[PDB]
RNA sequence: AUAAUUUGACUCAA
RNA sequence: GGCUGCCUGGGUCCGCCUUGAGUGCCCGGGUGAGAAGCAUGAUCCCGGGUAAUUAUGGCGGACCCACA
């Protein structure tokens, strides 16, 4: 029912009394609406028809960019959610194309088969699986082994399934339904598709549709009112949710924008379940993304410890002119 | 020579899926109890522990395999 | 009841508004399907445009009743839009209709344009 | 287009009406877009009486 | 520039 | 030694490491119907559209060397 994206880790305290200063530094409450733009991710709920490649390229030119990305590639029958990341938050996509995934698939069987059986078979393909990407794709044509987490049955009219179902990214949907079809006999085909989560990203308020995302452009650029454009986009900081998060002092914000890797006596606050290798998000006390990097130690090393190498920095995003030198 | 499993049944884009263990190749030999050539592999899928397997058959009747043993010639 | 729908349609006016577009078939001419609909809006060559009340998604038709009070024509609504289409003439369904020759219907037709006067302001 | 949702619940379904809740179901796939958007400034219009603008 | 990745791209030429 | 300014390894931000034309598909404009799918666009013509990120080598530039 869950996926890796889900599993909420917890807030572990190295420092309690390390205090934030209110007057540097702006947090997702109050940024200008230009700066929004710039330090901000749309969560779209994508129509069918066009490739998601020229979905960036509407939403450059519409509201003006000159860079824009996207959390993945869906097709163009397919539909529903796609995070989309703007300006300098561009780069955060990397945290999103290797994140869990959902979708709710229709599935058409060619033949007819009694009900209880197909749920005996939909339980069954629960676990690792061999895929081979088809000849329409943007990846290497090898034998890979991709994750399935969960497939719950939605409802069934003889020949057509529905059935809401998460994975690993990478994973293809056709290649599956394909697939449990040869695990019936009659073989099936996808007719349909839709997109329901991406990482911490799924089907809420936050979702909006091109219609709706053009028009409250230019209810702010024509007429002029910010709190409608304002939802429209999200902070960078909701692409973040699902990974590992540490909290830093402000001292320990200007010297680290300026290129340096995070020590551990900069950290104040720390997620638990902290591996070397892992890719850990680097935070303010007021919440705002700083920047990416890899960790040298464990959830336990920058726990105990007071000298060494915690995070090395890698991806910056967060300007120079917000915190001042404290190093 | 080493064993898959039952048969399951032949579909009809040109396929004979079997239920086995093991991870084989791709162009595999497929013959049956007795060392007479079936077909040759083409595609594998399914879960990890026990994946299913499709089979091309390069013989004149893949509809009496139904409900047999297949093989893979070593 | 959807929200592009300004105004409530007493059941009997829906049968007179379906009663134009089936007489208009034969002795006029009409306009059938919302691109279609839309293209004799803005050129002005309307008389009068007939929307379905069951369109999904609602932004399909939206964009017809303001821009029918921008060329002045009076606009309509009606139940089904499956009864829209077979009523225009055609096996599947029409969200929107537009007539241009009003043919016998002419009388027809202009006491639903009074009668949609009232139901506007 | 056959994939249909709830505008009160969030239930996929195939019929016109809700199976579980009983309400008028409607269809999924957002509206379909134009690089263009020929009528936009109408729909907006529309979009400022039901918002209140 | 080379090699990967994201469920969508393939053929060619100076 | 502390500091400025020229100097340069590492880290970090920004640029650049081909552009034509053709297939598939999409979208607009024009047109408006007997497979039945489809008026929420059949057909036919014309126009336009086809993103990003990571790792390493090369190159032009912007900051800084920081266990807080
Ligand atoms: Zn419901």
């Amino acid at each position: 029912r869950i996926l890796p994206a889900d599993i909420k880790r917890e807030v572990l305290i190295k420092d309690e009394n390390a205090e934030t200063n209110p007057d540097w530094g702006f947090p997702p409450e109050k940024r200008p609406i230009e700066m929004h733009i710039q330090f901000g991710v749309i969560n779209l709920d994508k129509p069918p028809g066009p490739t998601s490649h020229e979905v960036v390229a509407w939403i450059k030119k519409i509201l003006n960019l000159e860079k824009a990305g996207h959390g993945g590639t869906l097709d163009p029958k397919v539909s529903g959610v796609l995070p989309v990341a703007l300006e300098k938050a561009t780069r955060v996509v990397q945290a999103l194309l290797p994140a869990g995934k959902e979708y709710v698939a229709l599935m058409h069987l060619h033949g007819d088969v009694p009900e209880d059986k197909i749920i005996q078979v939909m339980k069954e393909f629960e676990g690792e699986i061999i895929q081979r990407p088809p000849l329409r794709s943007a990846v290497k044509r090898r034998l890979r082994t991709r994750k399935v987490y969960y497939i719950e049955v939605l409802e069934i009219e003889g020949r057509d399934v529905l059935f809401r179902v998460g994975v690993e990214a990478g994973t293809y949907i056709r290649s599956l339904i394909h697939h449990i079809g040869l695990a019936l006999g009659v073989g099936a085909h996808m007719s349909e598709l839709r997109r329901t989560r991406s990482g911490p990203f799924k089907e809420d308020e936050t979702l909006i549709t091109l219609h709706d995302l053009v028009d409250y452009y230019y209810f702010w650029k024509e007429d002029g009112i910010e709190e409608y454009f304002r939802k429209a986009i999200q902070p960078m900081e909701k692409a973040v949710e699902h990974l590992p998060k540490v909290w830093i002092k402000d001292s320990a914000v200007a010297a680290v924008t300026h290129g340096a890797d995070l020590a551990v006596p900069g950290i104040a606050k720390l997620h638990a379940g902290i591996k070397r290798g892992d890719l850990v998000a680097i935070m303010t006390l007021k919440d705002e993304l700083v920047a990416l990097g890899k960790a040298m130690m464990t959830s336990q090393e920058m726990l105990e410890k007071t000298k060494g190498i915690a995070v090395d920095v890698e991806k910056v995003f967060m300007p120079r002119d917000w915190y001042p030198k404290l190093w | 020579m080493k064993r898959l499993g039952k048969v399951l049944h032949y579909a009809k884009q040109g396929f004979l899926i079997v239920r086995t263990n093991w991870v084989p190749s791709l162009n595999d030999r497929v013959v049956d109890k007795r060392l007479q050539f079936v077909g040759i592999v083409k595609d594998v899928f399914g879960p990890v522990k026990m994946p299913y397997v499709a089979i091309k058959p390069k013989v004149s009747n893949p509809e009496i395999y139904v409900g047999e043993v297949l093989y893979v010639d070593e | 009841k959807p929200s592009y729908v300004k105004f409530e349609v007493p059941k009997e006016l829906a049968e007179k508004a379906l009663q134009a577009v089936e007489i208009a078939r034969d002795t006029g001419k009409i306009r059938k399907g919302t691109n279609e609909t839309t293209k004799a809006v803005e050129r002005g060559q309307a008389k009068l445009v007939i929307i379905a009340e069951d369109v999904d998604p609602e932004e399909i038709v939206a964009h017809l009743p303001p821009l029918c009070e921008e060329k002045e024509i009076p606009y309509i609504y009606v139940p089904s839009k499956k009864e829209l289409g077979a009523a225009a003439g055609i096996e599947v369904a029409a969200a929107s209709v537009a007539i241009i020759e009003p043919g016998k219907a002419r009388d027809l037709v202009e006491e639903i344009a009074m009668k949609v006067k009232e139901l506007m302001k | 287009f056959r994939i249909r949702k709830c505008p009160k619940c969030g239930r996929y379904t195939l019929k016109e009406v809700c199976p579980v809740c009983g309400e008028k179901t409607k269809v999924a796939h957002p509206p379909r877009f134009s690089p263009e958007d020929p009528y936009g400034e109408y729909r907006r219009r529309w979009k400022r009486e039901v918002l209140g603008i």
